Parts: C-alpha cells; sequence; structure tokens
C-alpha cells in the first residue's frame, strides 16, 4: 500500500460520528456548546457545567445512544484558562459499539453535580478528582481523600504543585514515631527544557494575536 | 543636629500636577544654586510621580514636603521655608 | 600509572585527591578508595601513529558496527597529526 | 444569565488557603512573568510565544557524598506556561504570590534589500559574497 | 572553617551542618539521642563501636547516606582512638557503665578511657571535646562511680583545657535505668526505700533536654573550657518521686524500710550475676545519695534551652509498665508529687 | 463577573455559622481523641491547637472559600474519629522534630540567603 | 574583609550610561558564607544599633524609589531636561584646559581585557591578553570537541 507507515483513516466512522454529533447537539442545545470529531475518529461533546447530569442521563438512557458504561472520569489542569480544571467524561456504548467524550470546565471554587446518580462507577472516580485536583462535587455520598495520605495538604496533580512535594517522611528516634519534615532532596530534579524552537506541525499553527 | 544636608525634588516630566515646579526650575533654580553651591539640590525626575520634596537633615532625617500642584511662586516659597533654618 | 598524593592516597585519572585537611576522608578508613589503574589518558599514547598515503582517512574504531560512528580526518597539516575525536587514534601522511 | 442562587462575590479570589502551600513559600517568593528569549545559539522562534511563570532560585549546595546539587526549595523546578500576560498575572495573586512582569520583546521589523549589497554610492556595498 | 565544612542548607538531613562529631560510646542511652540530634542537622558523625554491629543497627537510619560512619574501636588502644578522631571537629565522650565488668571497672571506664580520648584528641587537633560526668561527682563519696567520675573530669580538664564538661544530674527517658529501675522493683515484693527514702533529694533531668544541651554546647562559642551542670527544673524528694512513678504506673506501693548495711548486702547478692546486673552496691549508694545544688556552675538554661519537668514527660517511660487495666489511662490523672524548694 | 454560585453558604453569616459547630465538633472529641490514640500530649494543648488552626484561617473573607475549609475540616474530623489517622498523622500537627526557625532578620542573615 | 555577592548571585539594580535602570536576577547563590551586599550593610547597621528601616528586597527597592524614582522604572529611559540650566551653571567658575593630549586609558585590544576584579581574576581572559601581546604561537590547544 502507498501508506505502509501512515495509520489508515476511516471515513465511514467519521461520517457516522459526525452525524451523531449533530444529533446530540440538536437534542440538548441547552448545554451542548460545541462538538468535534478528531482526526482519529473520536467524538468530543463540550457541555456547560450545569448540563453534567442531564447530558449524561440522555446518553445513558436514550434508545439511540445507550452509553451505559463510564470508562473513566478525569480532569486536565490548565492554569492559563479562567476555569483551570476541565472535567472529562468517557462513556462506552455496548449496544452500538462506540465511545463518546463529554467534557466540562470548572474553576477552583465551584461544585459540580456528582454523576453518582447516573453512573455509580463515578463514585470512586469523583474522590480521585477531588483528591488530586481539588474540584468539589455536591451531592456526593462519601466525598473524601482516596489516594493521598491522611492529613495531606494541597492537591498533587495541580500544575502549580511541585513534583517533589512540600514534605518528606522520616522515622525520628527521639519521638519513636515516623515524622514529617520539609523536603530536602539529596539530588535536585534536573529539569530539562527540550522543546525545539522550530515549529513542529504547521496544521496546528495558532494564528497570531 | 538637623543641619541641611541635601534637598531632593521629584517631579514628573509632563504631568500638570508637576507643571508648577517645572516653571520654578527653569527660572529660579540657577539663582538658588549660586546662593548655596555646597548644597546638593537633587532633581531626580520621573514620569507619573506626585511632585514632592525630600530634605535630608543631619543624623539621617528626612522631611517629606509634598509640592503637589504648587505653582512656581509656591514652590519657591516652600524652598526658602525649608532652608530658612540653617540647622 | 597512578600517582600517590602527599597525604598518602591514590589520585584518580581525573586528578581527584582529597586534601590533607579535608574531613571527607574518614570514609576511606578501613575501606579502599576505588580507583582504576588503566589510565585511558596514558594507554592511548602507546598507540602507534598510523601512516597512510591519502589526504583524508576514515576511522570507525574497528569492528564496524561495534565501533564509534565513522568520521573522516583531514591529514593535511604536516606540522601535527590528525586524531579521531571518538577513539583518539592518530594518523599522519608520510611526508605527504 | 444563570439563576443558581447567585451572590455578590466581588472580593478577589484567594484560593491560597486551599492549595496547601506552607506559609514560607507563599510570601517570600517572588515569581517572574516573562516571555522567554530565543536561545541565541539557534534561530528559531517557536519557544518565545508563551508566557512563563517561574520562582526565584534558592540555595543549592553540594552533598557530602559524591556531591550532586542538593536543594531544599520545592518551588525550584516549577515552571508554568500561560498564553497571555493577563492570564499569567492573574494566576499569581490568585495563588497569592508577589510578582514582577517583563513585557514581551518583539523583534522590530527591519527593512532588508538584496540590491543594497551592491550600492553605487552608499557604504553598505559589501566587499565579499 | 575548611572549604568543605562551611554550613549549608536549612538544617535538614541533606543540609551540611559543618560539624564532624565523633560520639564515643554512642551505642547507648544518650548516644542514641545525641546521634539523632546530630543526624537531623546533617552532621557527619563518626560513631565508634566495640559491640556487635547488629546492636548498632538502630543507629543507621538517623542520618543521610554517608553521614553516619561506623568504626571499630577498643578502649585500651591509642591507635583505635586516633583512627576514629583523626578527622573530626568535635569529639563527644559518652563512655560509661553503672557496674564493674570483669575487664573494665569504674577506674578503667571513667578515668583511663576519658584520659586516652582527651589526650589523643589534643594530639589529633580537634577543636572541642565534650566530656560528660555525673553531677554528684565527688572524690570522697563511697560510691566508686562518683569517685571515679570526679577523678576523670579533673584529668580530662588537665589534658584538654578547653574541653566542655557536662554534669547532668540524672537522666530519665525511654531506656533510662532510673525511672525503669524503680518501676522494675515491683517484682521484688515491695519497694525497699532506704530509710523510707525520706532524706534523699533528687533533681532528675529529661534526656532530650540533655541531648539538645550537648548540641547547643557544640555550636556555642563560649562553651570552650566551661563546666556545665544539667539539672531538671523541679527538685523531688525520693519518697514522693517514687510515689509519682508508681502512681503514673498504677502499681501497688509497698514502702519497705530497709537498713543501709542490709541494702549493701543485697546489692552484693545481685552483683554476682555474670550478665547485666539488676543492681550493684554502687547503684544502691547512688539512689541513696542526694543531688547537691551547684549554682556557681552554669545551668542548662544558659545553653538556650528550657528544661522539661518530669511530670510532663512521665507517661513516656511508665506507659509500658502499666498493665492492661491502665494501659489507656490519660496523662493528667496523676498530679505531680511533693516539690521540695529548689 | 462579580457573581458566582456558592458552595453551601450564601454569605459570610451562614459560612461563619458552619465554622462554629465545626469548632464544636472539634472541641468535644479532643479528650476522646487523646484517649483513643494514646496521645503523649495532654488534653489542654490539644484544644488550643484546634483553636490555633481555626485561628490562622481568619483572613478569609469569601463565602465560597470558607465552605471549602469547612468541608475539608469535616473530613479531617472524620479521619480522626474513625481511627483513619494514626499517632504519626495526629502528631504531624504538632511540629515537634523540626527546629524552630528564627524570625529576626539578623539570625536569617547568619544562617543563609533565605529572604 | 566581608565576603559579598557577585552580580550573578544577587537580584540587583544596575543603571546603564543611558539612564535605563535594569535589574539582574539570582543565577546562583554566593559561594561559601558570602551574603548579599545590601543585607550585609543592613545587618551591620542592626548590630551597630542604628538599624535601617528596610528589611527586604522590596523594602530597599522602595527606599531606592524614595531617593530616586527613576531607579524602579525598569527598562524605561526617563528623559532628563534642563540642559540650559546646567549650561548656565557651568558658565560660573573658570577652569582652564591643559596641553596634555586626550589619551584614552585603553588604546589597543591588549588592555581592553584586564579591567575589573572579575576580569582580572579570570583565567580564560588571561589567555586572551597573552594571545594579543605576543604572536599566535603562544595560544593553541588540541581542540577537538
Ligand atoms: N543518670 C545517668 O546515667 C547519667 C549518666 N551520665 C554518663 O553518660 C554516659 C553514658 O550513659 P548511658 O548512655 O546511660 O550508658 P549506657 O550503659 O546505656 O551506654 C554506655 C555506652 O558506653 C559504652 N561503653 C561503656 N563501657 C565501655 C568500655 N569499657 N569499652 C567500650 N565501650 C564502653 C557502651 O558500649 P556498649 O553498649 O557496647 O556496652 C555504650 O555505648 C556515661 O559516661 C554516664 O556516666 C552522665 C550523667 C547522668
Ligand atoms: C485532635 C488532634 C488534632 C488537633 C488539631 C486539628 C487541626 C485542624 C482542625 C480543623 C481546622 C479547620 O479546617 C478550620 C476551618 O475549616 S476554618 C477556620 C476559621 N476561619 C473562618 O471561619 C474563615 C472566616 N473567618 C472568620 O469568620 C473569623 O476569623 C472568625 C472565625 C474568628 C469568626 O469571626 P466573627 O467573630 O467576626
Ligand atoms: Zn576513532
Amino acid at each position: 500500500d502507498t501508506r505502509p507507515t501512515i495509520r489508515p483513516r476511516n471515513d465511514v466512522v467519521h461520517k457516522q460520528l459526525s452525524a451523531f454529533g449533530q444529533y446530540v447537539a440538536e437534542i440538548l442545545p441547552k448545554y451542548v456548546q460545541q462538538v468535534q470529531v478528531s482526526c482519529f475518529n473520536e467524538l468530543e461533546i463540550f457541555i456547560h457545567p450545569d448540563g453534567v447530569i442531564p447530558v449524561l442521563t440522555f446518553l445513558r438512557d436514550h434508545t439511540n445512544a445507550q452509553f451505559k458504561s463510564l470508562a473513566d472520569l478525569t480532569a486536565v489542569d490548565v492554569p492559563t484558562r479562567q476555569n483551570r480544571f476541565e472535567i472529562v467524561y468517557n462513556l462506552l456504548s455496548l449496544r452500538f459499539n462506540s465511545q463518546i467524550r463529554v467534557k466540562t470546565y470548572t474553576d477552583e471554587l465551584t461544585p459540580i453535580e456528582s454523576s453518582v446518580t447516573v453512573y455509580k462507577a463515578a463514585n470512586w472516580y469523583e474522590r480521585e478528582i477531588w483528591d488530586m485536583f481539588g474540584v468539589f462535587f455536591a451531592n456526593h455520598p462519601d466525598l473524601r481523600r482516596i489516594l493521598t495520605g491522611y492529613g495531606f495538604e494541597g492537591h498533587p496533580f495541580r500544575k502549580d504543585f511541585p513534583l517533589s512535594g512540600y514534605v518528606e517522611l522520616r522515622y525520628d528516634d527521639e519521638v519513636k514515631r515516623v515524622v514529617a519534615e520539609p523536603v530536602e532532596l539529596a539530588q535536585e530534579f534536573r529539569k530539562f527544557d527540550l522543546n525545539s524552537p522550530w515549529e513542529a506541525f504547521p496544521a496546528y499553527r495558532q494564528p497570531p494575536e | 543636629k538637623l543641619g541641611l544636608r541635601e534637598i531632593r525634588i521629584h517631579l514628573c516630566q509632563r504631568s500638570p500636577g508637576s507643571q508648577g515646579v517645572r516653571d520654578f526650575i527653569e527660572k529660579r533654580y540657577v539663582e538658588l544654586k549660586k546662593a548655596n553651591p555646597d548644597l546638593p539640590i537633587l532633581i531626580r525626575e520621573c514620569s507619573d510621580v506626585q511632585p514632592k520634596l525630600w530634605a535630608r537633615y543631619a543624623f539621617g532625617q528626612e522631611k517629606n514636603v509634598s509640592l503637589n500642584n504648587f505653582s512656581a511662586d509656591q514652590v519657591t516659597r516652600t524652598l526658602e521655608n525649608v532652608l530658612s533654618g540653617k540647622a | 600509572g597512578v600517582r600517590t598524593s602527599p597525604t598518602g592516597e591514590k589520585v584518580t585519572h581525573t586528578g581527584q585527591a582529597y586534601d590533607d585537611g579535608d574531613y571527607r576522608r574518614v570514609r576511606f578508613s578501613d575501606r579502599q578508595k576505588e580507583v582504576n589503574e588503566n589510565f585511558a589518558i596514558d594507554l592511548i599514547a602507546e598507540q602507534p601513529v598510523s601512516e597512510v598515503g591519502s589526504r583524508v582517512i576514515s576511522c570507525d574504531g574497528g569492528g564496524g558496527a561495534l565501533g564509534h560512528p565513522r568520521v573522516y580526518i583531514n591529514l593535511d597539516k604536516e606540522t601535527k597529526t590528525g586524531t579521531c575525536g571518538y577513539c583518539g587514534l592518530q594518523f599522519r601522511q608520510p611526508h605527504h | 444569565t444563570q439563576d443558581t442562587q447567585l451572590i455578590a462575590v466581588d472580593e478577589k479570589l484567594d484560593i491560597t488557603t486551599l492549595t496547601g502551600v506552607p506559609e514560607e513559600h507563599i510570601k517570600t517568593r517572588k515569581v517572574r512573568i516573562f516571555v522567554p528569549a530565543r536561545n541565541n545559539m539557534q534561530s528559531g522562534v517557536n519557544n518565545t510565544k508563551k508566557w512563563k511563570m517561574e520562582f526565584d532560585t534558592r540555595e543549592r549546595w553540594e552533598n557530602p557524598l559524591m556531591g550532586w546539587s542538593s536543594t531544599a526549595d520545592p518551588l525550584s523546578n516549577l515552571v508554568l506556561t500561560f498564553s497571555t500576560k493577563e492570564d499569567a498575572v492573574a494566576f499569581a495573586e490568585k495563588n497569592g504570590w508577589s510578582f514582577d512582569v517583563e513585557e514581551r520583546k518583539v523583534p522590530k521589523p527591519k527593512s532588508k534589500s538584496y540590491g543594497a549589497n551592491f550600492s553605487w554610492n552608499k557604504r553598505t556595498r559589501v566587499s565579499t559574497k | 572553617l575548611h572549604h568543605a565544612l562551611i554550613p549549608h542548607g536549612k538544617g535538614g538531613r541533606s543540609s551540611v551542618s559543618g560539624i564532624v562529631a565523633t560520639v564515643f560510646g554512642a551505642t547507648g542511652f544518650l548516644g542514641r539521642y545525641v546521634v539523632n540530634h546530630l543526624g537531623r542537622m546533617g552532621s557527619q558523625v563518626i560513631v565508634p563501636y566495640r559491640c556487635e554491629p547488629y546492636d548498632t543497627m538502630h543507629l543507621r537510619p538517623m542520618g543521610d547516606l554517608g553521614q553516619i560512619i561506623f568504626m571499630e574501636w577498643n578502649g585500651k588502644d591509642k591507635d583505635s582512638i586516633r583512627k576514629v578522631v583523626e578527622h573530626s571537629n568535635v569529639v563527644i565522650n559518652l563512655v560509661g557503665r553503672e557496674w564493674e565488668t570483669k575487664n573494665f571497672d569504674f577506674e578503667d571506664v571513667f578515668v583511663k578511657i576519658p584520659h586516652a580520648i582527651a589526650q589523643v584528641s589534643k594530639e589529633a587537633g580537634v577543636e572541642k571535646l565534650i566530656h560528660i560526668s555525673h553531677l554528684n561527682a565527688d572524690i570522697k563519696s563511697p560510691s566508686r562511680y562518683l569517685r571515679s567520675k570526679a577523678v576523670g573530669e579533673k584529668e580530662v580538664r588537665a589534658a584538654f583545657p578547653e574541653a566542655t564538661i557536662i554534669k547532668p544530674s540524672d537522666i530519665f527517658g525511654r531506656e533510662d535505668r532510673f525511672l525503669n529501675y524503680f518501676a522494675s522493683m515491683r517484682w521484688f515484693g515491695g519497694v525497699p526505700l532506704i530509710s523510707l527514702g525520706k532524706e534523699t533529694v533528687k533533681q532528675p533531668v529529661y534526656i532530650v533536654d540533655v541531648s539538645k544541651g550537648i548540641i547547643n554546647a557544640i555550636k556555642d562559642p563560649d562553651a570552650k573550657g566551661k563546666t556545665f551542670a544539667f539539672v531538671g527544673p523541679n527538685r523531688y524528694l525520693l519518697f514522693d518521686l517514687v510515689q509519682y512513678i508508681f502512681a503514673v504506673a498504677y502499681r501497688p506501693f509497698l514502702p519497705y524500710p530497709l537498713p543501709h548495711f542490709a541494702y549493701r548486702w543485697v546489692g552484693r547478692l545481685f552483683e554476682v550475676s555474670p550478665f547485666e546486673p539488676w543492681t550493684t552496691r554502687d547503684k544502691v549508694e547512688r539512689v541513696h545519695m542526694s543531688d547537691m545544688t551547684l549554682p556557681h556552675l552554669p545551668g542548662l538554661e544558659d545553653l538556650g534551652i528550657q528544661a522539661t519537668p518530669l511530670e510532663l514527660k512521665a507517661i513516656e517511660v511508665l506507659r509500658r509498665h502499666r498493665t492492661y487495666r491502665w494501659l489507656t489511662s490519660e496523662m493528667e490523672d496523676v498530679k505531680p508529687a511533693k516539690t521540695v524548694n529548689i | 463577573g462579580t457573581s458566582v454560585k456558592p458552595i453551601f453558604s450564601r454569605d459570610m453569616n451562614e459560612a461563619k455559622r458552619r465554622v462554629r459547630e465545626l469548632y464544636r465538633a472539634w472541641y468535644r472529641e479532643v479528650p476522646n481523641t487523646v484517649h483513643l490514640f494514646q496521645l503523649d500530649i495532654s488534653v489542654k494543648q490539644g484544644r488550643d491547637k484546634v483553636r490555633e488552626m481555626f485561628m490562622k484561617n481568619a483572613h478569609v473573607t469569601d463565602p465560597r472559600v470558607v465552605d471549602l475549609l469547612v468541608i475539608k475540616g469535616k473530613m479531617e474530623l472524620e479521619e480522626t474519629i474513625n481511627v483513619w489517622k494514626q499517632r504519626t498523622h495526629i502528631m504531624r500537627f504538632f511540629h515537634e522534630t523540626e527546629a524552630p526557625r528564627p524570625t529576626d532578620f539578623l539570625s536569617k542573615f547568619y544562617v543563609g540567603h533565605d529572604p | 574583609i566581608l565576603p559579598g555577592a557577585a552580580y550573578t548571585e544577587k537580584s540587583a539594580t544596575y543603571v546603564n550610561t543611558e539612564g535605563r535602570a535594569q535589574q539582574t536576577k539570582v543565577a546562583v547563590t554566593p559561594p561559601g558564607l558570602a551574603r548579599e551586599d545590601w543585607k550585609i550593610i543592613r545587618a551591620l547597621s542592626e548590630i551597630a544599633g542604628m538599624t535601617l528601616p528596610y528589611d527586604t528586597l522590596d523594602q530597599v527597592r522602595s527606599r531606592l524609589e524614595e531617593v530616586s524614582p527613576n531607579l524602579v522604572r525598569y527598562d524605561d529611559v526617563e528623559g532628563a531636561n534642563y540642559f540650559q540650566q546646567a549650561n548656565e551653571l557651568s558658565k560660573l567658575v573658570n577652569q582652564q584646559l591643559l596641553a596634555d593630549p586626550l589619551v584614552p586609558p585603553q588604546l589597543t585590544i591588549k588592555d581592553f581585557y584586564m579591567t575589573d576584579s572579575i576580569s582580572r581574576a579570570s583565567q580564560t581572559m588571561a589567555k586572551c591578553v597573552k594571545a594579543v601581546t605576543e604572536g599566535i604561537q603562544a595560544v593553541e590547544e588540541p581542540s577537538i570537541c
């Protein structure tokens, strides 16, 4: 084939995903702000934060969507935006053999309606989002830290949280108990600025401001 | 001891609030310097600054007379007021 | 070879040797200060200077793929020899 | 355009008490907002298009052992990227960090003409090509 | 200071404190704490040991990699002492033994060993030698422990002039043989206080306070040549002190009065044990002897430290001795005993 | 821009209300927590440490923020009640092992380049 | 002798000959026990009793603003004026010229290199002045990588 290295691209899936994207957009124009199909046939739906519950319920219950499995629930921390956190939902439809992406936005101080009602799988995913990033979710049953140690300060996955953290641990013999101290690395993490100053992909050349 | 050590004038280049001191300095400053050649009158100007006068007295003391919107005659009358006392 | 320091400690090929007043020496007591003896700075000198009747040469360190990347040395300056940067072997044009 | 029990929250965002940063690393640190200059060794410009946030350097001693560059300041390798100065300068005091901002240096346009290389009168005529 | 001894960091494990300690006999009660306090600040402590390396294992995780160096030394060997103190800034002496071993009596371990340590340290060229001796050190006290200590500190003073000498009164801590010793006396029927312990007056001092006192002495520039005396804030009568111990331990109290000569006999009886003796005759004299106040010598407070009362850190030692009936009792249940004016 | 929907509290008054009983829920069990975890420290220094932690978070003047610490303190109370934090986690609040960092400019100049 | 901080070891404020007041940043902390220059003087004043007001870099920079407001306007040339007034004052007093020709201290390359303390203590700079003084034969190394 003329493209033995380039990954083949499917247009039929692109058309089916695009048609469904318009379908969902017309169904709930109250929350669906923009929708796009990526080059590698993946659909993303951009909803308003208030539409977290209604949009998910429609995708879960509609006969023409039947997205009945929350694959994962994560957020991407982008400090340059007004709402730095960007909650992302990934759903899979077993009946129609397709996956969808539903993404919202949220600043530091704003609660999001927990999707525990629609997807009981979200319950533990919600705690991770709050623990790693700090996004609080209202109506969550048992919202608490899930991964970080007890009495942990801050939210690690935030881009403004240092990788090495603020506190290390040590067994102090004077108190005969493991204690916490300010971090002091034997060798500091050698940061590597390895971004070439030459443009990589002209396709994503952001127009000048 | 509070004998006069230095006088600092901070004036804006184009602000109308510092217009009066500009009128003073083009005319009367030279005559003042002939009167007190030893005195270090400082005219460190700037942009968008409230026209103020600093007078450094001995033993490290500094008064902060502010000549905001003062006219040229007003600026001069403030000056001789500050240096009226030799100490 | 290895030169001993005045304080009585072997000096590494990098020239490292602890000062007499340096406290960071108690580590070596009841142990041994690891130093290599085959000083690469010396051993490369014993290699004979190859003589080839060509303006330029190609050195790969021997072994083809097992050596260093192939470089070309310009043996034009008759004043001195041309040495491969990777391995250090010298070359010289015989009276050009 | 959203009736969600809206209340007046005029006061500036002060999330500092929630980020968990200790007291020391929240005042005595002076962050810098700047557009990084191009690496003068190179000529590309694709690294001078995003505002960067960085923290002032601190002590960096040498280990009693083999001697790496130890440190005790966690906010040493933290570099943040912002697409606009206003977003960058807003992230500083929202997190409660004293900042100084350096304006972007735009290379001024320079008129270049090949014909000037061979000028009848002007001293810009070159002696080699 | 040497080019490699300039202090660096923020006092943490990886921070370079700049002091190369040589804590002698660190495999013990105070040796454990002083190494730890030196370990936190990042000080290369050259810890010599004569015991099994296993008994020094607890010492390893108190300093950054390469900081704590273990060396083998012998008391009756100048070469071993020289080897450990050849590269050092400060040498800490903590060798001691409450009983007389077959190969080591009070004379050997409180005068002979401190003499060799002090003499070799001066020849080596160290800056400060911190030597420790009992507060009750006296040349005429019958207890050879106090008698040997008094001779040693005078000798160490002669050999090393600017050698700070510490005179702690009586340490108490997790493994102190002072609070534990009295708490362990429940097994032997009742507690046989000598003359009911109505005359002996003691001034126990917290072990952590002594440890930080030593460290502050190291960094202090005025400690050169001084002779400190470490005492606790309060001062306790022996009978009431043992009352506080057994009340905090919630154990039955049987104040048996026992004649002094008889006590010297039972101390002899317990001395026969080849292993660690429960108590010796010299130990009986020490608990019977009081801690005289020496206001002329500088106190603990002068080393920028605040003393910790025993009634504040009492449950630390006696929580273990409490049975299950009292393993969970609070701290303030038992109030401090009688406090004779200090 | 100046208006954004709240967490739990509509203004400072009810936000302060949710602080009070949180302090109430923190006062009562401190002797119980000390008993539960075999705290070396007495009850008294437990109570003011709760007070001091509540005190340091006083400059907050935003209803949304105060809700966040209020709910965060609730989890901290929850973690302490059902023995989720051990002695080491509790003793973490009492900064014991670390030496006091002096506050005078002279001492800082003596020890390092710390601003 | 009081060890100070080099220009790469402090966040200073240097003013060029054109009037622009730019600032440097701490590239690496001073070696050994050497501290920042302004903190040394401020600490010295505290010991001597006459403690200075400013205690932080922002404070001393604010004090710098009070003495001269143009020392804080970073990367901004504050244009001066009143040349005529300076000219009139120079008309006062009379100092006469001399016959000594205007000879700059540095006429050739060799004395451009060895000027300041950092340059004088430099090793790579010593090779340069060595190179320009004598011929090429005194400067060469087996330079390959
Ligand atoms: N109340 C008190 O007990 C007070 C004690 N002091 C002094 O403090 C010092 C240490 O006390 P403490 O830690 O409780 O004592 P320990 O018996 O608990 O520890 C003594 C230390 O000295 C070592 N040591 C003792 N004798 C010898 C010897 N002959 N050869 C080699 N090493 C030896 C021990 O080694 P190993 O562990 O292998 O036996 C151990 O490291 C002593 O000098 C003591 O007199 C001062 C004031 C008060
Ligand atoms: Zn080669």
